């Protein structure tokens, strides 16, 4: 039924875990709890093959654990800046090279897939802080310009009329923008690592700016000069939709240091760059 | 018997009498690429027999000191046989693998080594900026990595076993494709991976798809050390394919 | 365009726009 | 028109909100889809993989493979302690293994958790230990018998390297909470030496021993939050 | 008919009172008004037993006593406040730890049963004072941070990326925000008062604090530094839906002094601590 | 789009309005619901048990 | 089934590319890959006809290539500027002559196609900045002027009225304006080039001017004089709609000079004027 | 009314949005659409369209139309090279023809390229050439030995002026981008003599060759964006 | 999605939302 | 007014003014 | 909620709110 | 109220308000 289907959904009862069954004591030599880690396979033995159990109906359900919830809710990935100091037509606009790698609490949860293919929802927090009293009328335009295509190098550049490119424009005053973008990759799936080059030679590049290519986001205060200066931080939410991820692993550990590398820096006391609280020996709770 | 096996790839044939089963990454056998996943054009040449066989490696020396060694695949066999000069007069290239480490020692030894394959192990540099590992060290070929002993240049990548040189816990590489070779239970590790990548095939030169690490989580131990105790690793592809055929490349 | 189901207790499945990439977040299982 | 009423939430930006938004690219068609092994579909999958407990975490250990090991050897003195350590799933010597990384991107945990261990002495090395799981509402055993109380696994060393011992979930509330919280405090693991460690002449008097850690089929997260086991202080750069 | 379950909603007449019925002149050893409270039950006498009464058909219905209606009112819970005095960095965020204790009002109506279970409807209401003159352009962070989650301790802190916790945005001119939360308890109700500790000591904890950690709520002003200083006093509101509560309790008598205790004052004159008024005697109405 | 009206009230707050609104936990799976003694589900119910009288409440 | 029409719609699969089948080495008189270009024809030959192919089966689709969606962009097509400097009766009201051409971005675009028929959507971008520090309550008022009929000469002419005209009023704080206009031509199709005259002596007119006459855009700032100035910027956007087109031509080449002319400027080292790069020789890639 | 829930995104205004808006001229009646030849329905066919490649262009022949046409002539050497290009469809010998111009308003594209070339000697004049693709993961080739061991045609003139050497889709993803970026560089095409340019006596010594491109029936782009083969430096006035 | 009742008197009861804890006022009894 | 498809899985495709002008971009082939 | 009748010429008379005094102004006779 | 035609295409001819003052243009003819 694929109302029944709904229920569930409302409920979030879609994946349940399953009941414990009562067990009782037993005397064989079928050793459940005995193996071979060796093997490179989890014993799969259960409570009741260790303990006499009661039975109990389970209720919990797996559905917030899903991929699509883990990695489905909206995280900060940039704050750009636009802040007028003493040059309109320099200052009231900028651009940014797109990537997912600038923002850790967000980068290490995709970075725990090798890799993941979904679409994406941008949501835009702008915020214009009147540094001279007033703020007058402030449009904004966020122009996303696809690697090949002209970037904006003055306010005034014929690149802002974006005849192809996507543009938004936001008006001061008017809800939050926001708009979703399908899966981009020119492969099946984004990479969240890479192990390969661009070439192989001593100076080729490493790691995933070479095939993390999105793109530049180019934007710039619509409205012109004002007796007022502002300064205007935009800050871009984003949210994967419709998600798949394959192949896990170990979470990052350690700070990160730069965009589209695994690098890191280790000071002389590492027990300070990881989360591993030193314990005072092995029976100090 | 549970603890003996024998594998037949190509003209080569590998026996153990104390293995702890098998492992096949992520439960998916290796398999040719269908015309549903498929992009380049061409029809592409399989080799068969002459490609998919062991390969043996260089053996490395294991003491109470190893901190642990590292190969990358296609990389390691680049100069093996007819697979080696398939991947290099082809820009694409795709397969699967046997990966078989072995390490006898005896029932008066004891030691630990944690066999794992990791898909897109990208190394790290550290205490180094943005600058990260270079080419000629990420492609060391059958003579692999050993932990601990390089003469640090710029490029040289993280030698941080603790860390899987790369920024993660040692750990939790157990989420990979894995086995451990307990001297006290088995002498050798069997993984069977298929071709994983987000692309159908790739660039056997410039990507490096699996990492074969070996760390020695309990150190080797016994009453007999002059006895040297190594470690050796043959490797086989699996249903080996090559595509868009020209001259051979010749790297460095 | 929307899927409409019935039993009554109807499961309208509204889908706003005209692309799959405008829809909210997928079902599970 | 249509008389409407705007609502109360009306314009503003829930980061958790599941709405709708036109496409910033109509007509773009997405790559196919090819099949990659090795899929994820829930968190589940990975929190029932076991994976190593850094449970020897001294300072002196930390940023070494020794902090994953036990040492065991030969005792002169009889059913002496080897490790304790809380049961919570996102306490501190079991944080930082995978289980415990997921679970602290959650709030609440349920279910009961699998531990397992493998012996790394001679094949001529032999042993018996036990390990004992305490319930909540007492402290940690302080001796053997007093551990043996509550529930546990007697191993004995053999051919089959490894044995596992199951936290049942013994709790007065459905769930608890991920984070170092008395209330939902779960209870503590010990292990303690059944008999001896004994060898055999030129054998080494000394031998190692792995942790491991993953969940039964009845554990389950809840209520998802950010974490605390991983942070930044400054700018990541380009 | 579902219908006829509809007209009844809209019309509050779901839960209909009984109707008086004509009685009698009676004599008999049959006596009604006669009981023993020892019993612990309330005489269930009616009016037709004491007095002739007639027959009328009653109209009242008891929809609005509902335990769904009684705490079903949005009340305000806490009012935060935002007060830019000389340091914008330190001023312009702050934290809250989450209960329903600090406000007396909607306190004492759930202090009426012992559990109950319900979810939550949460609106609040930002209001920006001009302390200078301008408001600029306010923009408003709320974070919801569960217990475990890294508490912000800068206005710019890695926390408020908000990667995986919920955050609602609100921009001054747009409606007010407002959300809905589902029973959030480890147990199946929540406690209204507990009878315990969190350990065994003299040191240990009593109360609900050792069961009702809600986390923390952390907000900000979004928009940077403006020359004119503000005051934000965001004040939340809350309202409980699909609500169950069991065992009902006698009504808080006196004023409350903490939260999470039954703690109270006591001044040398006790009637003025207690709405008892007193009386001159007896038969003085 | 559909042309719409927007009608007076819109926007307001009423504390006792009945409105629905997005979960901020979306996912989220409550406790399972046990039995407990003593639910109430009317206010009525609570008018119908007696109470002691304090009617003998002058100042001393 | 126009629900299987409307899946592919969502998907964008409605115009699928044709597959590669496996193909054999062959030995034949027929040569495909020969040919006579002389004919004014592509050779029609395929991959399966030089090499060896595999079958793959193609996934791709030409949606996006479609007419309706290479000019279904809205791109800027006109700038508007009412500054206010010193003389409010003067500078509050202004006119332009619409025309598709001033813009080079969408103009290449339409001028790819000879003749193309569409109907029209504008929006409208208007930001009003303060030179002055406050902005008042703007109100502006565009007005479409048809070929004829009476353009204002004044901010309070008595065309203003609009009591024919299509006029739109935009309040500032409001969304942006927004309209559609249906195919306006006189003819089939409008002109993207014309080889004619209006006339047939040496003054008479050539090229789209004397087919292309669109009318004119009138607008002013409908609110009175304020003691502030403002500067009023209006940017036009324009989209294509249900749209046809007819014998493409190629690209522009060279910089546009002025509208309704092909005409272009010549520098003396001319491999500047265009975007071709000289090559060293023959044979550096 | 109707309770309604304004969500974000709302008020903005998205260039490629798709919405409906009310008509400025109602009634209105549009001229009744008359047949005319030519019409356009997708880019493709236009795509499909060969164009000359001014794979002559350097800095002395560009505004002529000498940057179109190839000089053969009798060679002293063996295996000389005849031209080199980079196959990549907006690479620059030939981003400005037709199908250049045209994937430069994309950034995506895949498919297989149809390159023609047309001889323009005498009818008395005779060759043999050899056309290459290399496939990428290596350099242009250096000699004809070298070239000939990728995709290769070997072209012999006759009554028949033009031959077609399609040069395959050989990536590894599915596409590839538009713009000069070296992960997705497609490879090169290059020209050799496969035996010589001979002619009779009292003929030119020398000849020229045209050279054409055009997209095969896999042919696609994906991902509209405004190109950067044009530009505008100023206001472009009446 | 919504239960639709009919007797002509439809009860269109919506859930505009996919979670339970978004919707009004539980029904009595 | 809209056209109205069924198969469930119904295409609401509304036109909500009443020019030919107003309605969003066309359908493909 | 709200009552649909038919003819064919709909009339479809909702009620936005649970409660009666939420309704517009009364039929006549 | 509304008059919906069938044919499928449904005309849905909303009139929004109790008053014919308040709906849009006449149809023609
Ligand atoms: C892996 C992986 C996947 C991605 C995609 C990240 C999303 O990046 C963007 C963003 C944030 C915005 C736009 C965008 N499109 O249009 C607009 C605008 F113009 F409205 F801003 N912005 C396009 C991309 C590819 O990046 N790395
Ligand atoms: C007993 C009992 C039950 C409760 C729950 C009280 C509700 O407390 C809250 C509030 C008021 C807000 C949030 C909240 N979630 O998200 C956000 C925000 F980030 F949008 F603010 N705030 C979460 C809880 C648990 O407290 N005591
Ligand atoms: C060829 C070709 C086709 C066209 C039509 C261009 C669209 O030009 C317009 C614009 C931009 C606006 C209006 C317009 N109608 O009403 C209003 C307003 F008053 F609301 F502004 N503006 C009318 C036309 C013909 O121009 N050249």
């Amino acid at each position: 039924n694929p109302v029944e289907r709904y229920v569930d959904e409302v409920l979030n009862e879609v994946l349940v875990v399953p009941n414990i069954n009562q067990s009782h004591p037993t005397t064989s030599n079928a050793a459940p709890v005995l193996d071979a880690a060796e093997t490179g396979h989890t014993n799969k033995i259960q409570p009741e093959d260790t303990i006499e159990t009661r039975y109990v109906q389970s209720s919990q359900t797996l559905d917030e654990m899903s991929v699509e919830s883990f990695l489905g809710r909206s995280g900060c990935i940039h704050e750009s800046v636009l802040d007028i100091v003493d040059n309109y037509n320099d200052q009231s606009f900028t651009k940014w090279n797109i990537n997912l790698q600038e923002m850790a609490q967000i980068r290490r949860k995709f970075e725990m897939f090798t890799y993941a293919r979904f679409d994406s929802e941008i949501t835009m927090v702008p915020s214009v802080a009147a540094k001279d009293g007033h703020i007058g009328h402030i449009v904004m335009q966020y122009m996303y310009v696809p690697p090949g295509a002209p970037i904006p190098t003055t306010r005034d550049d014929y690149a802002w009329q974006s005849g192809t490119n996507a543009s938004v424009f936001w008006q001061h005053g008017q809800p939050f923008p926001r708009f979703s973008l399908p899966f981009l990759s020119i492969a099946s799936a984004y990479y969240m690592f890479y192990d390969g080059y661009d070439g192989d030679t001593y100076k080729s590049r490493y790691g995933t700016v070479v095939t993390n290519d999105m793109g530049t986001l180019c934007s710039r205060i619509v409205t012109s000069e004002q007796l007022h200066k502002v300064k205007v931080v935009t800050r871009i939410y984003h949210k994967a939709k419709h998600t798949k991820a394959w192949c896990p692993r170990p979470p990052r550990a350690v700070q990160y240091s730069h965009t589209h590398t695994t690098n890191y820096k280790l000071s002389s006391e590492v027990h300070n760059d990881v989360a591993i609280r030193p314990r005072t020996n092995l029976t100090t709770v | 018997s549970d603890r003996i096996i024998q594998i037949t790839r190509g003209d080569s044939t590998i026996t153990s009498q104390d293995v702890a089963n098998a492992v096949v990454g992520y439960g998916v056998w290796p398999h040719y690429l269908t015309p549903q996943d498929a992009t380049a054009i061409d029809k592409p040449t399989q080799p068969d027999t002459s490609s998919n066989r062991f390969y043996t490696l260089d053996s490395k020396m294991w003491n109470s000191t190893s901190k642990g060694w590292w190969w990358k695949l296609p990389d390691a066999l680049k100069d093996m046989g007819i697979f080696g000069e398939n991947m290099f007069y082809h820009f694409l290239g795709r397969s699967g693998y046997t990966v078989h480490v072995q390490c006898n020692a005896s029932k008066f030894h004891q030691g630990t080594l944690l066999v794992v394959m990791i898909p897109e192990h990208q190394l790290a540099t550290v205490n180094k900026g943005n600058v990260n590992a270079g080419y000629k060290y990420t492609h060391p070929g059958e003579a692999g990595r050993e932990v601990g002993t390089q003469v640090e240049n710029e490029k040289q990548p993280s030698d941080d076993n603790w860390l899987n040189f790369d920024g993660t816990l040692l750990g939790n590489l157990l989420i990979f494709p894995h086995q451990f070779i307990n001297l006290r239970s088995n002498n050798s590790a069997t993984l069977i991976v298929p071709y994983v990548n987000a692309v159908p095939m790739d660039s056997m030169v410039r990507h490096n798809n699996w990492s074969l690490v070996i760390i020695p989580v309990c150190q080797l131990q016994s009453n007999n050390i002059s006895n040297i105790v190594p470690i050796t690793v043959s490797i086989s592809p699996m249903c080996a394919e090559f595509s868009g055929a020209r001259a051979k490349t010749v790297v460095q | 365009g929307a899927q409409v189901s019935r039993q009554s207790i109807n499961y309208f499945n509204i889908n706003y726009f005209k692309d799959a990439a405008s829809s909210g977040a997928s079902r599970l299982d | 028109g249509l008389p409407v009423y705007v609502t109360p939430g009306s314009g503003q930006f829930m980061t958790t909100d599941d709405m709708q938004s036109p496409c910033a690219l109509p007509w773009y068609h997405p790559t196919k889809e090819i099949f990659i092994p090795g899929e994820v579909k829930n968190l589940i999958e990975m929190c029932q993989v076991d994976t190593l407990i850094p449970i020897n975490s001294t300072q002196s250990n930390i940023g070494n493979v020794s902090m994953y090991t036990v040492t065991l050897s030969p005792q002169t003195k009889l059913a002496e302690e080897i490790f304790a350590i809380k049961v919570d799933i996102a306490s501190h010597p079991l944080a930082t293994t995978l289980i415990g990384e997921i679970a602290s991107y959650f709030t609440h945990w349920t279910g009961s958790l699998r531990f397992s261990f493998m012996f790394c002495g001679t094949a001529n090395t032999t042993l018996k230990v036990l390990l004992a799981y305490t319930p909540p509402g007492i402290g940690k055993p302080r001796s053997r018998k007093e551990a043996m109380l509550g529930t546990h696994v007697v191993w004995d060393v053999g051919l089959q390297s490894t044995v596992s011992l199951v936290v049942p979930w013994i709790s007065a509330s459905q769930y608890r909470f991920t984070t170092p919280d008395t209330y939902s405090s779960a209870g503590y693991i010990t292990c303690w030496y059944q008999t001896n460690f004994v060898v055999p002449p030129n054998t080494p008097n000394t031998a190692e021993m792995l942790c491991f850690v993953s969940g039964c089929k009845d554990f389950c997260l809840r209520m998802a939050r950010d974490t605390d086991l991983h942070k930044q202080t400054g700018p990541i750069t380009q």
